[PDB]
């Protein structure tokens, strides 16, 4: 007795959708007129999407449509075409989920591996659905302009423990744009994440560095903190060092150093004769990359520094 | 076990159902009244006065729920036979017999309209079983005959 | 056995594998079901299905009813069955709807009441059960360790109630908990504690 098209649909968030539907009842074909729409069978969707095409179809349109809760085992949502007195059994599904699953790695210290990871247990939208990234390497910087971007191929990866899909890469190139984005394929059709690119050379988050030592200056009273610069990047950068009072919790204390020149500094200590330790940070002076691991802790040895004032 | 005892523990029984009805993600507004064509087999609209239509339509509705496989729907079809067992047991005690209603010959029908739709199907029985039994609970008070 | 809050299942468990010495002996669980409550007049039942159900870390045999009827009586009785014959424990009568024990209160709030000087309470029914209830009422100093005086409610309708403290500044702590009124039923459990924020109840008495 009613006819939908389309019937299924499966668009992103955000979208724009469309909706037709005939009505006929006792042989007769009710006017466009009287057609109204229900939504869910629970809230009756506003005339003002009402639109008259002919004197048998009438068609509505959706505009910013949300998110469809899990309700029990059905994961759809339903749209009527009804007379102002009866409404049909039969709908029409409405299929929407989400695409923005964010992306983001790291170009590890040895350059030759880059690992990163896409997580999908907190969205619910999507359910018995493959997922399968894709990727690009022919630019040599990115976000220079949009584009379409038709060419891809696929890759694989496999799951964890936790439910982020970690991947990992083989031999990348340092200068390089790497476009890449998940793609969503269903029983009704299939869509794809929003674009997106990291640059290898300025995510690079450098290995710790070691050889750190410290002790106090003698005759001068001022603690000096000697480390190495790290092997990898060959870039400039800011150290941080954090330091205090060693013990089995430390009032710790922050200071950083703008210049790549410097390698060790000297600073007073309130208390002289006390077990301290100190440690070391890494991160890119223009603000591209990611902080390094925490160094190893380093410590000192208490001795006399000058000679007693009171006896 | 005394007369009083049955009467107050229907009317917990249907409040308690009821209080289930209202718990599913599916029904919260959806109406009791509303009309549709096709699903016109399932009891509701009109009310009901004497006890042989009461059993009728609380047969046809457990019948219409065996078909459902959904969890939450079993424990419902529970609790209505006990619900049945004690509208027996209340005609008994008002001195007239009521004979076990068998199979309503017009729930076959029901094949095509399962697999053309469901949605429909399950929002209209949840409906129409939670405005039954609130006309359960409102009319037993005056206590009608058989 | 117990019936949750939710009404949706019946757990319980049998407490003779670890007390009892007399062990080596294989154990099952028989359970009868009758469509009315069951009769006051003792008997045992001929027939009965076997329920196979497994065994606790703590040496308690804890078995559920998945699908439970809530006015239909149930029997069960323990099956000790040995090499050189069987024998069969005393039965008992469970009925679901005088076990259930009732989900605890939500949203307690607490707070002084203005111009008065008094204490008082406000407390939601919980879903389940339908029946009419009776409340607990706990309150004390806030501290390490909290003294607890206690006030009885017997009313189904009452939603709040107000009630004396000899100190008005010091921050109160209150929990609920409810039982069936007719007394076929077990308590609840106290719900979270709700704290009362410090406010000028009065104006002061002297200068
Ligand atoms: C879905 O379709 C809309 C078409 O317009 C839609 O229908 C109209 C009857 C109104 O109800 C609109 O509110 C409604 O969005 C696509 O375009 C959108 O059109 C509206 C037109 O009103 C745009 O609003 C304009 O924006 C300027 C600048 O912000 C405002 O000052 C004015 O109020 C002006 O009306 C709106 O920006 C435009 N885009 C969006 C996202 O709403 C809409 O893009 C489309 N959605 C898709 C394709 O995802
Ligand atoms: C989507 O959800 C937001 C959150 O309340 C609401 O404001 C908006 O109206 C919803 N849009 C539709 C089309 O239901
Ligand atoms: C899954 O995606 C592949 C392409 O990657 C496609 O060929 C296949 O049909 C999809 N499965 C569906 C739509 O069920
Ligand atoms: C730094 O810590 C992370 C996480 O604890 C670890 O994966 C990495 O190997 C560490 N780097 C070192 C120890 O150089
Ligand atoms: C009891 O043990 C005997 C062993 O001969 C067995 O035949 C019988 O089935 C058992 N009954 C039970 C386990 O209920
Ligand atoms: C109360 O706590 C006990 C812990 O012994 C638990 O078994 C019981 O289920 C709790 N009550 C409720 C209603 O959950």
């Amino acid at each position: 007795d009613v006819i939908y098209f389309p019937p299924k649909i499966l668009t992103s968030v955000g979208s724009n959708v469309s909706f037709h539907c005939i009505y006929k009842k006792e042989n007769k074909i009710v006017p466009s007129k009287e057609i109204v729409w229900w939504m869910n069978l629970a809230e009756k969707i506003p005339q003002s999407q009402y639109d008259v095409v002919s004197d048998h179809v009438s068609k509505v349109t959706f505009f910013n449509l949300n998110e469809t809760k899990p309700r029990g085992k059905f994961t759809y949502d339903a749209v009527y075409c009804c007379n102002e007195h009866e409404c049909h059994h039969r709908y029409a599904e409405l299929y929407v989920i989400d695409v923005n699953i964010n992306i983001s790695c790291e170009t590890d210290g040895y350059l030759t591996k880059m690992t990163c990871r896409w997580s999908t247990s907190t969205i619910q939208s999507l359910a018995e659905s493959t997922l399968q990234l894709r990727y690009h390497r022919s630019s040599l910087y990115c976000s220079d302009i949009p584009s379409i971007h038709p060419i891809s191929e696929p890759k694989d990866c496999y799951l964890q423990s936790d439910g982020f899909y970690e991947c990992i890469f083989q031999p990348i190139f340092l200068l390089s744009g790497y476009t890449m984005w998940i793609r969503i394929n269903h029983s009704l059709g299939s869509l794809d994440s929003p674009p997106t690119c990291v640059l290898p050379d300025s995510v690079v988050k450098p290995l710790p560095p070691s050889s750190v030592k410290a002790e106090i200056t003698i005759n001068i009273g001022l603690l000096k903190i000697s480390w190495e610069k790290p092997v990898f990047p060959e870039n400039n950068l800011q150290f941080q060092i954090r330091y205090g009072l060693s013990g089995k919790e430390v009032q710790w204390k922050m200071y950083e150093v703008y210049d790549a020149k410097s390698k060790s500094v000297s600073l007073p200590v309130p208390d002289l004769c006390a077990v301290y330790a100190v440690q070391v940070r890494c991160k890119r002076l223009d603000g591209l990359g990611y902080w390094s691991n925490w160094s190893n802790p380093a410590y000192t040895v208490v001795m006399d520094i000058k000679v007693p004032m009171r006896g | 076990v005394p007369i009083q005892k049955v009467q107050d523990d229907t009317k917990t029984l249907i409040k308690t159902i009821v209080t289930r009805i209202n718990d599913i993600s599916h029904t919260q507004s959806v109406s009791s009244k509303q009309k549709v064509t096709g699903l016109d087999f399932i009891p509701g609209l009109h009310p009901i006065l004497t006890l042989s239509k009461m059993d009728q339509t609380l047969a046809v509705y457990q019948q219409i729920l065996t078909s459902m496989p959904s969890r939450n729907v079993i424990q419902i079809s529970n609790d209505l036979e006990n619900l049945r067992d004690l509208l027996h047991v209340l005609a008994f005690s008002k001195s007239c017999h009521l004979p076990w209603a068998s199979g309503l010959e017009t729930l076959d029908s029901l094949g095509g309209v399962l697999e053309a739709s469901g949605y429909s199907t399950e929002v209209v029985a949840l409906s129409r079983l939670q405005g039954s039994l609130q006309d359960m609970l409102w009319q037993l008070d005056l206590s009608p005959g058989c």
